[PDB]
């Protein structure tokens, strides 16, 4: 599986969750930013590695980072 | 398209274009070498590209020298 | 002038070197 | 050449039989689900 | 005669090139009659070829065995016209272009939208700044001393190391 | 891990064909393997160093075996100027009848003609018979048996060396300067004094008689009495017939200088005195470092103390000892950097100071040997900067290296890269600008308008070593200078005869064509350095990727975000510098070959006029010398150049196939394979068969590598086919 | 720092490290990065503002 | 007219005017002082 | 250990022998090594040009080779003399 990490510079803008095509990311309640929410990656088993969440992230050098790792059938995006 | 215009340029020079004497003897430009040389890649390299680029590389100091310059400039 | 037996001696020393290479290769693999 | 028959034996072994043997063994080894 | 060369006024291979290049032009002119525009064009080329070869003869150029002029650029002032005197002329012009391009950039850097004044040039400001470049070695030394030329290291962005 | 690769659990569970590909290309990255400890890592490297040493000696035993069995060494030592050296015989069932006679021209059986120069080197070191070459191939065959046993032995649990033995820097340098370098040079002086210099003097000294035949008539008593001038008393004459006793001297250690007049090669008594003086210097140099006996330097103490008190280097070299000792990538990168210089120096000095008898008269071997070692030196230099870039990602500690000379390179990396960017752009703007200027004025019929800078600085260096043709009259071309007076008593009469002979390669006559190509070589060196230095200095991070060290040395990209990040990894700057390396070694070997093919051809003025513009390189070098090559076969038959003409087109095809992996990228091919997977699952009678690894396209980094390997192999094979068939076809 | 002040960034992974921005707002709630700083030059993503802690800002 | 003068002051229009001016005098100097291989005359 | 600060290294970077030697003794040794090296180079120069004393390398004398290596010893002892003087001997 690929590795997706959330760093505490997240402002809770939810744009990474909206960009994710395989539902890796979700918003959980937080208190470290004024939006009251942080992104989280519980379902990294479905991460294809597209880095659409990294493109969506507005914080200067992104709060989401995708670290490409061990490839599975789901990580490689194979329909066969 | 490159192979199409190279097929055209070699087949016309070898088998069509050339001179006719009043004897009726046909003298082609590259001498009818398309039938035996164009069946290998070595013949295309030697009898077409190496042989017919003599005019573009010996153009310097002539009026065709702009073709020698554009030959290098496009390379 | 190399003789027939001199070629055969070199092939026997080479096939022993093939055994020692497999032994080095199996030990490196472990 | 001294033993002039030896290329007629060893070149088909090194060129055909040993690559058939070694490509088959590596193919078997990469498909093993154990070690 | 510095590096085993010869002066072009004293080398026969330079004289042979002048004879051969005029003879090639005269053979083409012989195929036209006298008053034609091809013959009048080829007569001008002969005079320009003749003026070029006589200019190179009387002008300190060293020729090799090939009869072509070689330039010496080790620093000696006996061959200053080959590299160092055109070199001072380049450095003065290229230093001018660089100085007024830098001067126009810092001038419009304090306006409201500095990027629009770089795709749409303020021409009276640019033309005013461009004529100030003739004393660019004086103003580059003045900006070097006063600190306006070199930025401090705390003001310049860098990457992680 | 079960299911190969055993060393990587991540690739072991890959369901696709990516597992087998990546298992091969990561098999020797031992530091990245699962469960790797540092002590196990050094012991695997030590044992695989024994395997690599055995492969070298098996390869050398094979060269000696095939020349002794299938070659014509004994006919070559009889007539060295008329015989073609045989590499090995050909047994190919695909050969036609006319190919069999085309390759067996002067022989009975079809052969390859050797261009490696092993005949000229084995003859120089004393080999005369086929039986002596066979006994050498047997001894190297048994030496590589011992090296294969030692690699097995030093992996057994009682013989595995500890990690402290591998970190003992002071004892390794002491032995490797003394024993590996100095003692072997002393022993090689023992060979050429006892064996090689009698064989050039017409005397056979082999294992049967070397204990009872002294190499000098005075016989080792002038060595122990200090009367060392006895070994330089009478050298070989100027009319010594080489390999015979006629005209032959007895001196074993001279300083003659220049060449033996018949072989146009170095004097063997000069090589013996060279190797003996090299031996003493290195034996002394292996007494520097502190081993078990109290005397000697500690290398951590030298580096910690070398900080200039002016502070221009900040903390100095503190931290550099623990940096190098714990980084095998920094050690490997230093080793490849010196080997790349040593291989360039090998090529530049072997053509110019000919070491082997009749090597300079073999024109194809001299072209093959220069091109070989310059391409080897290019690969070593790229690998030195590649492993220097792996060091910064994997091994560099920013806190141990705090403000020393290593950390301060990263501190001013923008100044280094932008000034390499300046010098690369300055060289390329003006070298290409001057070539295009000279192309344009020669095309318009005015070659007298050419900008031809005379290379007076390098002509001054030749005149400083005694070249008289530039009439500079400076140091050794001036008989009044103290460098000329002090020196005329020793080597200089031999050297001044050699340097002022215009029919060897010692300081070739240079002109304006040599000016422009050296500035093209300097351009190629500076750009290739620029990609590699930016690859190492930006390996840990840039503005586009500040966390780049977290992702490693090799990774595809960071995605299309932030503008796009294709080829941002430090691996990708290796990949881009490989094209610039091959281009640079291309410009070097093109220049060496064309300058030599006009000197050997008897028209050196063709290079002097036509190398000033690019059309001269295309017309008078590439197009002109292609003619024997591309006629290796034709519709009217073939000759023994037919293998090089096939390889010439074979090289063009692999180069162009590399362009496919270089231009087309992955998402095109993964979509194309998905329809192929569909077609197989829907085709009856092929539905009986299925893959066990899912077919996928090659990854992003993999086809960069695959396209580079095709590009490089097609680069090498095309020029090797051209540099050999043009020299063999002309001469 | 206060709002409207010119600050210099000390983050070292920011695009605008050692560059000058202007403080727009400073949150008082106790969040991790309370000061929103606006810049005149865009970064590689085209963003021209970012949140910073107070120790990452230096008064110009 | 103000907007047309602003169009003439855009970057590619001013580059095309300045480069044809620059190519202008370089061509004209080479007409009247041709074959300047060094500052020799 | 051997790291140092300021304008001069401590005495211990000279090894266990010259760290205890006075700066004036190391200074005079340095002139003695420089004069022996300059004499050895000059006398090997006049042995090279003497027409009966240069053949087969007879200009090479063992005491002039050993004397000429006072050159790098004169460099080091004058550097060591400076370090002891800055350290107050
Ligand atoms: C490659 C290094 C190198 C460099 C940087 C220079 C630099 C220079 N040389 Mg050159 N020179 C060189 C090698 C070099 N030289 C060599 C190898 C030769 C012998 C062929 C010369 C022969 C030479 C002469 C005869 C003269 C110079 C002169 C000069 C100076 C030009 C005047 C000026 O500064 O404006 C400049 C310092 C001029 C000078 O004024 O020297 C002090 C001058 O008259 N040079
Ligand atoms: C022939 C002259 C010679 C002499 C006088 C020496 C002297 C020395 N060697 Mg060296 N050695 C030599 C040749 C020589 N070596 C050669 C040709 C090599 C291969 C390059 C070496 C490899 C070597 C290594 C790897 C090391 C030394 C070290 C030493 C030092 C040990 C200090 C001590 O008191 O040790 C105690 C005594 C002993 C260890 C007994 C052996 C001493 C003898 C002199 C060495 C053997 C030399 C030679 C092979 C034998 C023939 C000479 C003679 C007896 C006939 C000492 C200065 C050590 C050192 O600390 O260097 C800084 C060290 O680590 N030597
Ligand atoms: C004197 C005793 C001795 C000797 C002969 C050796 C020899 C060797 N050891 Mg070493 N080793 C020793 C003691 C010794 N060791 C000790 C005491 C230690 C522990 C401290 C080690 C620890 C050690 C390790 C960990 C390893 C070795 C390895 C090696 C091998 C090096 C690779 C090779 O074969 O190239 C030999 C090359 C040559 C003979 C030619 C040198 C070519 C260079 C390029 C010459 C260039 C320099 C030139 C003269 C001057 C520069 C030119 C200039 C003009 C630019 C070599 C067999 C390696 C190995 O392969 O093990 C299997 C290895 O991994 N050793
Ligand atoms: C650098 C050292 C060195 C090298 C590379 C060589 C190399 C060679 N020697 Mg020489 N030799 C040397 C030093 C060296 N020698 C010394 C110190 C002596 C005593 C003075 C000799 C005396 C000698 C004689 C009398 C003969 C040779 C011969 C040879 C050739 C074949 C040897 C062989 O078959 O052994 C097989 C190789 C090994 C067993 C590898 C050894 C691995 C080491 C020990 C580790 C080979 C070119 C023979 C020849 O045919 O000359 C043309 C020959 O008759 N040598
Ligand atoms: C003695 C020198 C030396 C040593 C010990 C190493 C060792 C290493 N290198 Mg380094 N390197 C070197 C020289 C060396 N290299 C050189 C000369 C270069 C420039 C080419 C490099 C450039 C380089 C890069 C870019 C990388 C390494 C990496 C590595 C590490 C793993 C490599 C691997 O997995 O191997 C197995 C490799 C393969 C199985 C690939 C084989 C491809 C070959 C070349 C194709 C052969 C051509 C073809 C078959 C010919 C066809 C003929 C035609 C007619 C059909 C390993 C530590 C990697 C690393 O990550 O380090 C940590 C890495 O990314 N090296
Ligand atoms: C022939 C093909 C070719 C050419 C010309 C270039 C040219 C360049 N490469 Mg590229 N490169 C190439 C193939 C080529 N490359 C390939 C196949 C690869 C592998 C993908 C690369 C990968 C690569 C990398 C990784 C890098 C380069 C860099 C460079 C630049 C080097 C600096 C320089 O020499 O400035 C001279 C400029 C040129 C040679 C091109 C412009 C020439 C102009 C049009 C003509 C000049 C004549 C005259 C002076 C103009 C005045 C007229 C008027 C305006 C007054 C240069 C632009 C490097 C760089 O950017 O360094 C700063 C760099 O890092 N290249
Ligand atoms: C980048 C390297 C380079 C350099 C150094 C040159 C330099 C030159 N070229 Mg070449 N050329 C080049 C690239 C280069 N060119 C390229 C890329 C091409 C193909 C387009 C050409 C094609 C070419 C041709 C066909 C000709 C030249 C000519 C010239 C000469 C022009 C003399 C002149 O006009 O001065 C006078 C002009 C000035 C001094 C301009 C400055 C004016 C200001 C007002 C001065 C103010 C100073 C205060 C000059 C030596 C001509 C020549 O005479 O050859 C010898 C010529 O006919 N060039
Ligand atoms: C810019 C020139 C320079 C200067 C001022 C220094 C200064 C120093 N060196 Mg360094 N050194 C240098 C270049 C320099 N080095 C170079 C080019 C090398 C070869 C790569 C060395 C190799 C070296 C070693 C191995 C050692 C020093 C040491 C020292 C320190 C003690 C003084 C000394 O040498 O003992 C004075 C006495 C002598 C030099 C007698 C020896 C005679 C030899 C043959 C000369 C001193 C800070 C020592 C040190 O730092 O210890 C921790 C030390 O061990 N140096
Ligand atoms: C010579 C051995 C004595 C050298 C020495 O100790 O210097 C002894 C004296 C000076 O003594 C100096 O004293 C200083 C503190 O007083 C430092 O300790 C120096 O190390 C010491 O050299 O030097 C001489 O005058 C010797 C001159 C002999 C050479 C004449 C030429
Ligand atoms: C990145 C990196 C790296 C790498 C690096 C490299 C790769 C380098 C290279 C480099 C090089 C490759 C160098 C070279 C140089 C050389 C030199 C420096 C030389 C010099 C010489 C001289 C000085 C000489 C002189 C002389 C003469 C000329 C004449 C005769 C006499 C004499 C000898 C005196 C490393 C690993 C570290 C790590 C980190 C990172
Ligand atoms: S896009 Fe970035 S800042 Fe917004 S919620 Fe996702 S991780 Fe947080
Ligand atoms: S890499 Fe792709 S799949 Fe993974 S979290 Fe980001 S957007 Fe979702």
């Amino acid at each position: 599986s690929h590795t997706v990490k959330i760093y505490d510079t997240c402002i809770g803008c939810t744009q990474c969750v909206r960009a994710c095509p395989t539902d890796v990311l979700e918003m959980v309640p937080w208190d470290g930013c004024k939006s009251g929410q942080i992104a989280s990656s519980p379902r990294v088993e479905d991460c294809v590695g597209c880095k659409r969440c990294e493109t969506a992230c507005p914080t200067d050098f992104l709060s989401v980072r995708v670290y490409l790792g061990a490839e599975t059938t789901r990580s490689l995006g194979l329909a066969y | 398209i490159s192979v199409v215009i190279f097929h055209f340029s070699w087949k016309m020079q070898s088998d069509v274009w050339g001179t006719v004497t009043p004897d009726g003897s046909i003298s082609h430009i590259t001498g009818g070498n398309f039938a035996q040389s164009s069946i290998t890649i070595n013949g295309w390299l030697r009898d077409f590209l190496w042989s017919q680029a003599s005019q573009v590389i010996q153009s310097y100091g002539s009026a065709s020298s702009a073709y020698g310059l554009i030959f290098l400039g496009a390379h | 002038m190399i003789y027939d037996s001199q070629v055969y001696i070199a092939l026997v020393i080479a096939v022993v070197a093939s055994v020692l290479a497999i032994r080095l290769g199996a030990t490196l693999y472990n | 050449m001294a033993a002039a028959f030896l290329p007629s034996i060893l070149v088909p072994i090194v060129g055909l039989i040993f690559p058939a043997f070694s490509m088959a063994l590596f193919f078997l080894y990469i498909q093993q689900d154990d070690i | 005669e510095i590096g085993g060369l010869t002066k072009c006024s004293d080398s026969p291979a330079f004289a042979k090139r002048e004879k051969a290049s005029i003879k090639k032009l005269e053979q083409r002119k012989s195929t036209y009659e006298a008053g034609t525009p091809p013959a009048l064009a080829l007569q001008q080329q002969i005079e320009r070829t003749e003026a070029r070869f006589d200019k190179y003869s009387r002008s300190e150029l060293l020729c090799g065995a090939d009869g072509l002029p070689h330039l010496i650029a080790d620093g000696r002032w006996s061959h200053a016209a080959e590299f160092m005197l055109p070199g001072f002329g380049f450095i003065y012009i290229s230093g001018w272009i660089g100085w007024v391009g830098r001067k126009y950039l810092r001038a419009v850097s304090t306006t409201k939208n500095p990027a629009e004044s770089e795709i749409i040039i303020n021409v009276p400001l640019a033309l005013k700044i461009m004529t100030t470049g003739y004393i660019w070695p004086i103003s580059a030394w003045e900006e070097l001393v006063s600190g306006d030329l070199v930025a401090l290291d705390e003001e310049v962005t860098v990457s992680p190391r | 891990a079960t299911k190969f690769p055993k060393f990587s659990q991540a690739l072991a569970q890959d369901p696709a064909t990516r597992r087998i590909w990546y298992g091969i290309a990561t098999a020797h990255d031992l530091e990245a393997h699962d469960g790797m400890t540092e002590e196990n890592l050094y012991q695997k490297i030590f044992a695989s160093h024994f395997g690599h040493l055995a492969i070298i000696f098996l390869w050398t035993a094979g060269n000696l075996f095939h020349v002794a069995w299938q070659g014509n060494f004994e006919q070559w030592v009889a007539k060295p100027l008329k015989t073609k050296p045989i590499a090995h015989s050909i047994w190919d069932p695909h050969f036609g009848e006319s190919a069999l006679k085309a390759f067996s021209k002067g022989n009975t059986y079809p052969v390859n003609i050797a261009f490696s120069g092993v005949y000229q080197w084995w003859y120089t070191i004393g080999f005369r018979t086929n039986q002596e070459l066979y006994a050498g191939s047997i001894g190297l065959l048994a030496l590589s048996c011992v090296l294969l046993f030692a690699g097995w032995l030093h992996l057994q649990p009682k013989f595995r060396p500890s990690l402290s033995w591998f970190k003992n820097n002071e004892s390794r340098l002491n032995h490797h300067l003394s024993g590996l370098l100095g003692v072997s040079s002393l022993a090689w002086t023992g060979h050429i004094v006892h064996v090689a210099i009698p064989a050039s003097r017409g005397v056979h000294v082999g294992w049967d008689n070397f204990l009872t035949t002294p190499p000098h008539p005075a016989g080792l008593t002038p060595f122990f009495t200090g009367n060392w001038t006895v070994y330089a008393e009478n050298p070989d004459s100027a009319s010594h017939v080489y390999g015979t006793s006629e005209g032959a001297g007895t001196a074993i250690l001279t300083f003659l200088g220049g060449f033996h007049p018949q072989t146009q090669s170095l004097w063997l008594s000069d090589i013996a005195h060279h190797q003996l003086a090299i031996a003493v210097v290195f034996i002394i140099a292996g007494h520097m470092y502190r081993t078990n006996f109290g005397i000697g330097h500690n290398m951590k103490e030298i580096l910690d103390a070398h900080r200039p008190p002016g502070g221009r280097l900040g903390a100095g070299h503190v931290g550099l000892f623990e940096t190098i000792t714990n980084s095998l990538h920094m050690q490997l990168g230093l080793a490849l950097a010196s080997l790349g210089v040593a291989t360039s120096l090998t090529a530049q000095h072997m053509y110019a100071l000919t070491p082997y008898a009749y090597l300079s008269k073999d024109f194809t071997t001299e072209a093959a040997l220069y091109t070989h070692h310059q391409y080897i030196a290019g690969f070593l230099m790229v690998g030195a900067f590649a492993h220097g870039a792996i060091f910064f990602v994997r091994d560099y500690d920013p806190e141990l290296n705090k403000n020393n000379v290593l950390a301060r390179m990263l501190e001013h990396k923008e100044a280094i890269i932008s000034h390499l960017s300046w010098a690369s752009l300055f060289l390329g703007f003006h070298t290409l600008g001057l070539y295009i200027h000279n192309d344009t004025v020669v095309a318009f019929g005015q070659p007298e308008k050419q900008i031809l800078f005379e290379p007076v600085f390098a002509e001054y260096i030749q005149a400083a070593s005694g070249k008289a043709v530039y009439q500079f009259n400076v140091l050794l071309s001036s008989p009044t200078s103290p460098a000329t007076v002090a020196g005329n008593q020793v080597w200089l009469p031999g050297w001044l005869d050699a340097i002022n002979n215009p029919k060897n390669d010692l300081f070739l006559k240079i002109g304006p064509g040599d000016f422009l190509v050296h500035h093209a070589i300097a351009l190629g060196l500076h750009v290739t350095a620029l990609i590699l230095v930016k690859g190492a200095l930006d390996a840990r991070g840039s503005k586009l990727m500040p966390d780049k060290k977290d992702f490693g040395y090799s990774f595809p990209c960071d995605g299309p975000g932030r503008g796009g990040t294709c080829d941002i990894s430090a691996w990708d700057a290796f990949y881009l510098a490989m094209f610039w390396m091959l281009n640079t070694i291309g410009w070097v070997t093109f220049y060496w070959h064309w300058k030599h093919m006009t000197i050997w051809g008897g028209n050196p003025g063709q290079f002097d006029e036509s190398s000033n513009y690019i059309m001269g390189w295309l017309r008078d070098y590439l197009w002109l010398n292609s003619s024997p090559l591309i006629n290796g076969y034709n519709p009217f038959g073939m000759n023994n150049l037919s293998v090089w003409s096939w390889m010439f087109l074979f090289g063009h095809l692999i180069w162009a196939t590399g362009f496919m992996f270089l231009i087309s990228w992955r998402g095109y091919w993964q979509e194309l394979i998905e329809t192929l997977v569909w077609a197989h699952e829907r085709t009856p009678l092929a539905n009986l068969i299925r893959w066990r690894d899912k077919p996928v396209a090659l990854s992003i980094v993999q086809a960069r590598l695959v396209g580079l390997a095709h590009f490089s192999v097609g680069y090498i094979l095309t020029y090797a086919a051209f540099v050999i068939a043009s020299t063999s076809g002309k001469f | 720092v206060g709002r409207g002040s010119k600050v210099r960034i000390l983050r070292k992974e920011s695009y605008w490290f050692n560059q000058v921005g202007t403080v727009a707002t400073i949150d008082q709630s106790g969040i991790r990065y309370p000061a929103l700083v606006r810049f005149e030059s865009v970064n590689y993503a085209g963003t021209n503002s970012n949140n910073f802690a107070l120790d990452e800002l230096k008064e110009v | 007219m103000k907007n047309f003068q602003k169009y003439l002051s855009t970057a590619p229009v001013l580059l095309t005017i300045w480069m044809t001016f620059t190519a202008g005098f370089i061509i004209e100097i080479n007409r009247f002082f041709p074959d300047m291989l060094g500052l020799y005359f | 250990d051997m790291t140092w600060e300021g304008e001069y290294p401590p005495s211990k970077v000279l090894g266990p022998i010259m760290s205890k030697m006075p700066s004036g003794l190391l200074g005079l040794i340095s002139i003695a090594c420089a004069a022996v090296c300059a004499y050895s180079i000059a006398q090997s120069g006049v042995l090279q040009q003497q027409p009966g004393a240069y053949e087969n390398g007879s200009w090479v004398k063992w005491y002039y080779v050993l004397g000429s290596f006072g050159g790098p010893l004169a460099w080091g002892t004058h550097v060591a003399s400076w370090i002891q003087r800055k350290n107050g001997m």
